């Protein structure tokens, strides 16, 4: 029967300063025993100093990250190019996962 | 006459009357102007308001980062139609990783406008719209209106005596067509064309609105303060 | 009466007035005509220049369908495009189940069917344009024309808009001069000397020429765009001869 | 008769300009910005005196930091109100933030062309928006069953409002206080009136970034009435 | 497109009325004239036929009075095809209601579904009106006997004594002079004869030209009976009272 | 009056968009003709290319809507196209679902349903044509069936269609009235398209070339047009004579 | 939920239904009345999937409170009994089934009886002189079949119950944490509040 | 595209007539004449086959339709309209009552889903009535015979002898003079033959005229044996040859 | 589906369809409500031009939604029963769904929003009614009268009429109904009531019907004789 997911290995990490944040993750991306790449990066910058990352099966960490990217461009297009806010991006996210609450997304998700 | 009553009756000269009259509500709409180098293109555009205590109607709407437009005439149908457009740019990005060709832009648009003039129950659209946009083939600079006509133009101007500037910009033509890498120049190009079309009014600053793209430029309006420098 | 007031009703006559309005529309628009040749057919059309701005090569009004077929159309223009997008629909629709390419008489029927639709019902309008449009399949080269009623036949040569009785007249000329063919050479000059010579009956604005072919010989039967020296030495041919 | 989405020769839509004359038949309503805050103020207008002034409301609230008032076919703005405070809520629970003025007065603006041959005729009222936010503070819209929305320093809309109109370009500038844009509220609604202005056939309300939107009791504003008397008696 | 060749079936007149519905009975008055009347120990349904030919054939007929179900039965005036399409449509909403309560449905709720469909052929649609009046005969252990009367408006009303159709101005005044509560079934039958009799556009009433039917407690102990009378119990009913 | 522009009833029982699509039936000013022979069904209309421009090839009005059905069309060529497209549609169904090659009469009274609801149905134009269906039906023989915007059908010995229509129609008649039978007794198609050509040459007061004619032949199990040289070669037979 | 049951005496129904509301090892409470009035003549007791019983029950009062103010009159207790079953006879075959039991206790003023009526989830009716569902009917239908007689008084009949309670406090495995009961006799629903 | 006409096109006029179903009832008028009688054994329809070209083969155009093996049917006003229903009517006996019961539908039944069908057309949106009056002859078990007329308005009427079309009234006037309750099919049809007479002024043979009875059950048209219960179809169309043999002796 | 717009603006700016709805209640019986210091009455005129009526079972003027709130109307009969369903179904629904009976001005909202929804909607004319809704919200004891009309428009009256020579007891409420003194009793309340009918009805045969509703859903309507009596006491006070 037809698995519609895997997992590509890697890991993630976050930590906040009092006036920066760093996102970090590694560059490898595997499927069972072997290596895909060496290099494939898998944190990004989304635009209004958001960098996101969503770590796990990475067709649906990158089905994610476009869709978010695509709701800040159009947060802009739809509020007077206003920035969105760090929290307002939470949110926002909480609910592009939870759209799929009986098919996920198989990502831990940081920002 | 007769023959007026909806978009779905030919008169007998084969003349569609409800495209006219939306043609006719553009005519009445605020001038705006187009025009392109080979490295930039510019939209300027001159804004009304309904008295002194109100607002100026915006005219100038971005599409995508490589391309937006103006408006004459009846600005709902402007929010409907540019909003067609961001959904097709953001489609050509999301499917292909291709930024959306201004001449298929162009070709979308005609087809909407299209549709709107066949069929019992509709109407066509009621304003005029100018693209710009800078793509894998350089700068361009489009004339929409809701007869579905669209047209690939190095200038041009829409709106009540718009006239006036479409003919400087004929007489321009072979100065500003050669304004590359120069975006200041364009602009007050661009500004001087409009000049030819105004009356009892002058440009001012919460008046005037503008817009570039081009080489190494994104698509970016501006208004206020940020065009004082050009009055 | 009030016959003529909407879509789909018969006059007394039996006329469908409707249609025949969509037709002075068509009678308004650019010339723009087709000529059949030895293996292959040749497209041409008048784009006036309404103003110097209009960017010159850029306003391309001959239209591809799958790969083999050109379309031209005089009228309202975007009514064109439409039949065009339907054009393509269908020679999508009939590859994915056949496999082979759309052969043009099969196509010429897909567009009149659906043309003839338009006629139909009080709840469309008919189309207002004439389309000249043709290619080559695995029986040859064929050439078709059709009006805003559906109707359609093959053609020798074929011209409609306002110049459509020089044109046409022009068209007979070459039929009655060359009975065992043309090459698709002569045609691409001819096309071009003919569309010179029906900008007579619209010469306010002067006009930009344009023109396109599909030959087994010369474009392996796939439709092409005429540019470059070909296309200026067309040009140089026609102001020849209108000399 | 001929389609409900027609244009005239003129390049205007027939029921769209119909729907405007419906407008100026309404009862008058007027809103002046300040930067303490926004009022919006409103003529009752009960057509009979048995009627119990305090339930006709045409002043209402959408979220804290925007209220709404209308003029015309008021029953037609229940809808309008329903979609206004349904998209600030919703924007709210996708954000965690307030909607700006502009965008729900966009999205409000929205509905007005949604008809045709989607409802069966434009809406028959026009709505003055009033509401803060942090980008661009205090703010008033006049929202047009056309589609169309501006934004004002002040606006009068409905019967009065040629009169009123010439009247708030006069007496408006950057630097008004919120109290005296209260009493030039009153001042200009008493002008243009029919029967005479009291704490009963006319209603106030401000939105301020403090203390949101809010409707004032009878109370307060027959004090308004009275300081009003009192300024203009005095010179 | 088609807006040109729209009635617009269902909207009002400058003066507040329903075009349609107006002109469905002004149809109805040239109809067969239909008699209801209640008594204490029954009812009565009385209603003359449109004018027949001699070569018609009276028995195996039904044009006027219909069942709807055992204890409900109907006269109709107007479009007889109309009428059948509402009736079975009544027929139908009788037996979910017996299915879903295990008891038989009360009179006025039928009535009300029947007028409720009515009234919406007059609102919404776009399509033209059912073109009947009904007298509506019934029992139920709530009200006993009931006469009610519904028209194309969806209006309906409950009665003592009633007619529809055609003369029902003069047939209105006689049952109002001789009407009166005490009654009984028997004497109700007379009353109704005697005014189709003088209200009739024919030169004589004979039994060809007639239906009806009674409802009564004339079975065996507090249940109830429909006779739709054949041919000669009608002809025998109009000398029993010296009609003929 | 609107009862003229929509297919419901004039004041007297009349259906004027019907009448005027039996006007729109003449548009071409061509006439058609078909009449049975022993074993074929033979079939010929007019054919006119006024332009020199057409392709000649292409003009026609005569379709092949099954291997065994032929069909010739009266009125403008849009219409009849739609009318031609439908029938190869219904016809192949039939196959499929019923396993047989549908009859003649039976797509002519399924064609005629489907113009009766355009005379009953309000959105739905008549098609402006008379459609003439032939075949030699495996249990019927030689078949002529013609349909009307009206919806109206039936069978023929022989049938003609077009403006000059009455004139053919009187001259078949006569021939019939003569030879006392049904048919043209004879063996070869060959010699029943002579006849028919012959026969509308003389009721039609006209002589014809080649192109000047149309032709289409139905016997078992297989429905043909001629071709201009076929043509020719019947011409010929039909002069040394 | 679990426990309910039912007896019909000469002149009224009596409906007992159990207090505890359990969900996995705890007791989530103990005062729980399993019942809702259709009408003021018709009582309706309940058992069965939790959220389902109690969504079904007010669904049925909504309908029959609406049914009584359209008409302005009381349907009888047979008519609500077959509306109530032919909605649960529609549930088991829909996409997800209401598990749930009835007991309908009404008294009818037409007839002047009262009527008890046993419907479970499938749509199963009887009318019965003493009802119960679950494994409550284990023990209390024999111990009923025994004592009970057709013309007992409210009185009686509140002995019976007293017995069958008594019975299933001493051998079933769950502490039901005692019964609410309530009569329905002519005069309306009332609540025997020590018990 | 798509149907707009979703209202009645047959609509009250001010005085309450309903104009397009008068306006069938004149189509209908206009019709050539049928007729049916019934006698105490038998039912017999009747009606003119008027050609339109005499190169036209009239058998192939039948008036008179089976609908079930007991009930027949013919028509006056427009064919077409006839030949529709006719297909609507056979599928409907199926449909509505074969397949539900394992029998056919008895007369009355079967007329009544005919008379909905056209009431149907008198006030769906964007049809016209039907421009036809029908006269349905049958027989079944508990009614025995029977006959119908159905008009454009769905409204039907049993009748003991009528006729519809051009010479109605003259028809109808000469029936009433030769009817009785004691007729026997083979006068019925004799009757039947005289009335057409006269409204039918060109050739009046067994080639000109179609008719057909609902009688006897006739086992040597049922096609098989060997079921006891089923006994044969009771109608039966005359042949062209049955006709002419009872016009000798007219 | 039937699609047209009916209700549409005319060049002046008026909706014909709204408005020829409100001649549709110009000609409907009158209909009126007073609402006193503790309770509301409700009284409609019934034309008398019907005697052979059975009053058993005709359909009264007045309805219960819900237990504690009333509806009545002038206009067409067989519109108002839509209203009266759709109502009466809400009231249940907000029982449901709040575990509350609806407020008054709660279900008046209701019905006027459905009726505004029929004057911007394809295929459907307005309601040829106006109402008056009366009752007491859940636990309160202020009494509470809206009335409604086609255009959707709702408002609260200390006294209302409706219908035809509404215009004429109107202006009798108007000038005997003192704001400051409502009628501090049922009985004072039930004869300003029909007062005001008997400006416009002519005998008080059965041509008066009344309804009173108290609070907690205390809802009584009269017989002829409780109100004939005050048609005999009234009349007699006249003579001055």
């Amino acid at each position: 029967q037809f698995n519609p997911y895997g997992d590509n290995g890697g890991t993630i990490l976050g930590i906040a300063g009092e006036d920066f944040a760093v996102l970090a993750g590694d560059t490898r991306n595997i499927t069972d025993y072997s290596i895909n790449s060496r290099y494939e990066p898998k944190v990004f910058d989304c635009g209004d100093n958001i960098v996101m990352s969503a770590n796990g099966f990475a067709a649906d960490g990158d089905a994610l990250v476009k869709r978010f990217k695509n709701s800040v461009k159009w947060y802009h297009f739809d509020h007077n190019d206003k920035k969105l806010s760090i929290n307002s991006a939470a949110r926002n996210i909480q609910h592009l996962l939870y759209g799929k609450r009986f098919f996920p997304y198989y990502v831990h998700t940081i920002i | 006459n007769n023959y007026d009553g909806d978009t779905v009756t030919f008169s007998p000269t084969g003349r569609l009357f409800q495209v006219e009259y939306a043609l006719e509500a553009i005519k009445q709409g605020s001038v705006t102007v187009g025009l392109r180098s080979n490295t930039h293109a510019v939209l300027v555009a001159l804004k009304r308001n309904a008295d002194e205590l109100s607002s100026y109607q915006k005219k100038i709407i971005k599409c995508d980062e490589h391309m937006g437009l103006s408006l004459a005439g009846l600005a709902p149908d402007a929010r409907v139609l540019s909003n067609y457009l961001r959904q097709q740019c953001n489609y050509s990005s999301l499917v292909f990783n291709r930024k959306l060709a201004v001449e298929r832009a162009g070709h979308l648009l005609c087809d909407k406008a299209q549709k709107n003039t066949q069929s019992y129950g509709g109407r066509p659209y009621g304003v005029g719209l100018l693209i710009i946009g800078y793509d894998k083939s350089g700068a361009h600079l489009l004339e929409f209106q809701p007869s579905g006509n669209v047209t690939e133009l190095y200038g041009t101007a829409i709106g009540a005596r718009s006239q006036g500037a479409k003919t400087y910009l004929e007489r321009t033509l072979d100065t500003f067509i050669k304004i590359d890498g120069n975006p200041d120049e364009l602009i007050k190009a661009g500004v001087e064309a409009i000049s030819q079309s105004l009356r009892d009014e002058s440009l001012t600053v919460d008046n005037l609105s503008i817009a570039i793209v081009g080489k190494d430029t994104p698509f970016t309006i501006y208004d206020g303060e940020a065009v004082a420098k050009y009055i | 009466t009030g016959y003529d007031l909407s879509n789909s009703v018969f006059s007394p006559d039996g006329r469908n007035f409707q249609v025949e309005y969509a037709v002075k529309a068509v009678e308004n628009g650019t010339t723009s005509i087709g000529i059949k040749c030895n293996d292959g057919v040749v497209f041409a059309v008048e784009k006036l220049i309404t103003s110097k701005l209009l960017v010159p090569q850029k306003n391309v009004k001959i239209q591809v369908v799958d790969r083999h077929i050109g379309c031209v159309y005089s009228g309202l223009i975007p009514d064109g495009r439409h039949l065009v997008n339907r054009g393509r629909e269908e020679a999508a629709s009939f590859k994915k189940l056949y496999k082979t390419p759309i052969p043009i008489p099969a196509f010429a029927d897909r567009l009149g069917q659906y043309v003839q639709a338009h006629t139909l019902y009080n709840s469309v309008r008919p189309f207002g344009v004439s389309t000249i449009f043709g290619g080559v399949d695995k029986n040859g080269a064929h050439l078709y024309m059709l009006e805003p009623s559906g109707s359609y036949w093959g053609y020798k040569g074929a011209a409609t808009g306002k110049g459509r009785q020089s044109a046409k007249a022009e068209l007979e000329k070459l039929v009655d001069h060359h009975p065992e063919g043309l090459s698709a050479r002569e045609a691409v000059k001819q096309a071009a000397k003919i569309i010179y010579l029906a900008h007579e009956d619209n010469k306010e604005k002067d006009f930009e020429l344009e023109i396109s072919w599909c030959s087994l010989s010369e474009t392996n039967g796939l439709h092409k765009f005429v540019k470059g020296d070909l296309l200026q030495e067309a040009i140089d041919f026609a102001q020849k001869e209108i000399n | 008769d001929r389609g409900v989405s027609t244009f005239s020769p003129e390049g205007r839509l027939f029921q769209v300009e119909y729907s405007l004359e419906a407008i100026k038949l309404g009862s008058t309503a007027i809103g002046i910005a300040t930067k303490e805050g926004v009022v919006l103020g409103v003529e009752k207008r009960a057509t009979s005196p048995l009627l119990e002034s305090d339930s006709i409301e045409k002043i209402v609230e959408i979220d804290r930091h925007i209220g709404c008032a209308m003029s015309g076919l008021t029953a037609d703005a229940r809808s309008m109100i329903e979609h206004a405070r349904t998209a600030a809520v919703t924007h709210n629970l996708y954000y965690d933030e307030d909607i700006n003025v502009e965008s729900l007065t966009q999205s409000v603006c929205d509905l007005a062309l949604r008809f045709g041959e989607l409802m069966s005729r434009p809406f028959g009222v026009a709505l003055l928006i009033a509401g803060h936010d942090a980008d661009d503070g205090y703010q008033l819209f006049h929202a047009e069953p056309s589609g169309t929305f501006y934004r004002y320093n002040a606006k009068a809309i409905g019967s009065g409002s040629e009169g009123a109109q010439a009247e708030l370009l006069n007496e408006w500038h950057s630097s008004l206080t919120l109290k005296e844009a209260e009493l030039l509220v009153l001042k200009i609604l008493k002008q243009v009136m029919e029967e005479k202005l009291d704490e009963n056939n006319a209603q106030l309300s401000c939105i301020t970034k403090q203390d949101g939107f809010k409707i004032y009791d009878n109370e307060k504003t027959a004090e308004l009435i009275k300081e009003l008397k009192e300024k203009e008696a005095a010179e | 497109g088609s807006r040109r060749y729209d009635s617009r079936t269902t909207i009002f007149s400058p003066e507040g009325r329903l075009y349609q519905v107006e002109y469905a009975l002004e149809s109805i008055s040239h109809a067969g004239t239909a008699i209801g009347i209640m008594a204490s120990d029954g009812i009565v349904l009385a209603a003359e036929r449109k004018v027949t030919s001699t070569l018609l054939e009276q028995d195996t007929s039904t044009e006027k009075l219909y069942k709807l179900n055992d204890k409900i039965a109907v006269a109709v005036a107007g479009l007889t095809a109309d009428a059948e399409i509402l009736i079975n449509t009544a027929r139908i909403h009788a037996q979910n209601y017996l299915k879903t309560y295990n008891e038989d449905i009360p009179v006025e709720i039928l009535v009300r579904r029947l007028s409720d469909i009515k009234q919406g052929y007059t609102q919404h649609g776009g399509l033209r009106p059912f073109g009947v009046s009904f007298i509506y005969a019934g029992y139920d252990d709530r009200y006993g006997y009931q006469l009610y009367t519904s028209n194309p408006s969806g209006n309906y009303t409950g009665w003592k004594a009633i007619s529809v159709g055609a003369n029902t101005s003069a047939a209105q005044t006689l049952l109002q002079m001789d009407y009166k509560d005490d009654m009984k079934v028997d004497d109700a039958i007379e009353l109704a004869l005697k005014t189709l009799s003088k209200t009739t556009d024919s030169s004589a009433l004979t039994y060809d030209r007639l239906e009806f039917a009674t409802i009564r407690k004339g079975a065996n102990d507090g249940e109830v009976y429909q006779k739709i009378f054949k041919p000669q119990e009608i002809k025998d009913i109009l000398v029993k009272t010296g009609i003929t | 009056g609107y009862d003229r522009h929509i297919t419901i009833f004039s004041p007297e029982g009349r259906l004027y968009q019907v009448e005027y699509a039996f006007k729109a039936t003449n548009q071409t000013n061509i006439n058609s003709l078909a009449v049975r022979g022993k074993d074929c069904t033979v079939v010929i209309s007019q054919k006119k290319v006024p332009d020199k421009l057409l392709d000649p090839t292409t003009v026609s009005y005569i379709f092949c809507i099954s291997r065994t059905i032929g069909m010739v069309v009266n009125g403008p060529i849009p219409d009849a196209r739609n009318a031609a497209l439908r029938a190869k549609a219904e016809a192949a169904e039939f196959r499929y679902k019923y396993g047989y090659d549908m009859p003649c009469d039976v797509l002519a009274k399924r064609m005629a349903n489907l113009s009766q609801i355009y005379t009953q149905r309000a959105y739905m134009r008549p098609l402006g044509v008379i459609l003439t269906f032939v075949s030699v039906d495996e249990e019927l023989g030689p078949s002529i069936y013609k349909t009307d915007p009206a919806g109206y059908y039936v069978g023929y010995k022989a049938t003609a269609t077009g403006p000059k229509q009455q004139e053919i129609t009187t001259n078949l008649e006569n021939h019939f009235k003569k030879s006392k039978i049904d048919h043209i007794n004879e063996e070869s198609w060959e010699k029943v398209v002579e006849f028919a050509i012959t026969h509308m040459i003389d009721a039609l007061g006209t002589e014809f070339s080649k192109n000047d004619l149309e032709v289409g032949v139905a016997t078992k199990d297989k429905f043909f047009t001629l071709s201009a040289e076929n043509i020719e070669e019947r011409l010929v037979a039909i002069a040394e004579q | 939920m679990d426990i309910i049951l039912g007896i019909r005496v000469q002149d009224s129904v009596i409906l007992a239904s159990s207090k505890a509301v359990t969900r996995g090892i705890s007791v989530l409470k103990d005062s729980d009345d399993k019942t809702r009035q259709l009408s003021p003549h018709t009582l309706m007791s309940f058992a069965g999937e939790a959220g389902d019983t109690v969504q079904f029950a007010e669904y049925i009062q909504a309908n029959i409170q609406l049914y009584s103010i359209r008409e302005d009159y009381e349907l009888s207790p047979q008519a609500v009994s077959s509306f109530v079953r032919q909605e649960l006879a529609k549930s088991i075959r829909s996409r997800r089934p209401y598990q749930v039991n009835v007991l309908i206790g009404g008294y009818d003023k037409k007839k002047n009886k009262p009527e008890l009526y046993q419907i479970d989830y499938l749509g199963t009716k009887v009318e019965l002189p003493y009802g119960a569902h679950g494994y409550s009917g284990f023990y209390t239908f024999s111990l009923l079949d025994h004592h009970y007689r057709p013309d007992m008084t409210t009185e009686e009949g509140l002995d019976l119950l007293k017995l069958c309670v008594q019975e299933l406090e001493k051998r079933m495995p769950m502490d039901f944490k005692g019964v609410i009961v309530k009569i329905v006799d002519k005069d309306g629903i009332r609540q025997v509040d020590d018990f | 595209m798509t149907d707009r006409y979703s209202f009645s096109l047959t609509t009250f006029s001010p005085s309450g007539k309903l104009g397009q179903i008068d306006y069938a009832l004149t189509a209908v008028k206009q019709g050539v004449t049928s007729l049916g009688i019934k006698a105490t054994n038998g039912v017999v329809i009747a009606t003119e086959k008027k050609s339109s070209s005499p190169l036209a083969m009239s058998e192939t155009l039948s008036k008179v339709s089976l609908l079930t093996p007991d009930i027949g049917a013919v028509y006056s006003g427009m064919g077409p309209d006839y030949r529709v229903l006719v297909d609507k009517s056979r599928k409907v006996a199926h449909t509505s009552y074969k397949r539900i019961y394992g029998e056919y539908p008895p007369t009355k039944l079967l007329v009544s889903e005919v008379a909905k069908i056209m009431q149907e057309a008198t006030q769906s949106g964007g049809v016209r009535p039907f421009g036809v009056s029908l006269l349905i002859a049958g027989h079944d078990e508990f009614n025995g015979f029977s006959l119908y007329q159905v008009d454009p308005s769905g409204s039907y009427f049993p009748w003991k002898a009528t006729a519809i079309g051009k010479g109605s009234v003259a028809a109808k006037t000469f029936l009433e003079k030769r009817w009785n309750d004691e007729l026997e099919l083979e006068d019925a049809i004799h009757i039947a033959l005289l009335t057409l007479k006269e409204s039918v002024e060109g050739e009046f043979n067994g080639d000109t005229i179609e008719l057909a009875i609902i009688g006897d059950e006739n086992p040597d048209l049922l096609g098989y044996t060997g079921i006891p219960t089923d006994k044969g179809p009771r109608f039966r169309k005359l042949t062209s040859q049955e006709i002419n043999d009872r016009l000798e002796a007219l | 589906g039937y699609d047209r717009a009916l209700s549409i603006f005319s060049p002046d700016g008026h909706i014909f369809q709204v408005e020829y709805a409100l001649e549709a209640v110009k000609r409907g019986t009158c209909a009126v409500g007073v609402k006193g210091k503790n309770c509301v009455v409700l009284g409609c005129e019934r034309r008398s031009t019907l005697k052979l009526q059975d009053t058993r079972i005709t359909p009264s003027k007045v309805s219960k939604i819900d237990s504690h709130v009333v509806l009545s109307f002038s206009g067409l009969n067989a519109d108002s029963r839509i209203l009266i369903e759709k109502a009466r179904v809400e009231a249940q629904s907000h029982r449901l769904t709040l575990e509350d009976p609806v407020t008054v001005e709660y279900l008046t909202r209701y019905v006027a929003g459905v009726q505004q929804r029929y004057t911007q909607s394809g295929g459907v004319r307005p309601f040829g009614v106006s109402t008056l809704i009366a009752g007491f919200d859940p636990r309160d004891d202020e009494p509470k009268l809206y009335q409604t009309e086609p255009s959707g428009i709702y408002s609260s009256w200390s006294a209302q009429t409706i219908g035809r020579n509404s215009k004429t007891v109107r202006e009798f409420l108007e000038k005997n109904y003192d704001r400051k003194e409502p009628p501090a009793t049922v009985e004072e309340c039930v004869k300003l009531t029909v007062r005001s009918l008997l400006e416009v009805v002519q005998t008080g045969a059965k041509n008066i019907e009344i309804t009173v509703v108290k609070p907690d859903s205390d809802i009584v309507a009269l017989s002829s004789e409780e109100i004939n009596q005050y048609v005999t006491q009234i009349e007699q006070e006249k003579q001055e």
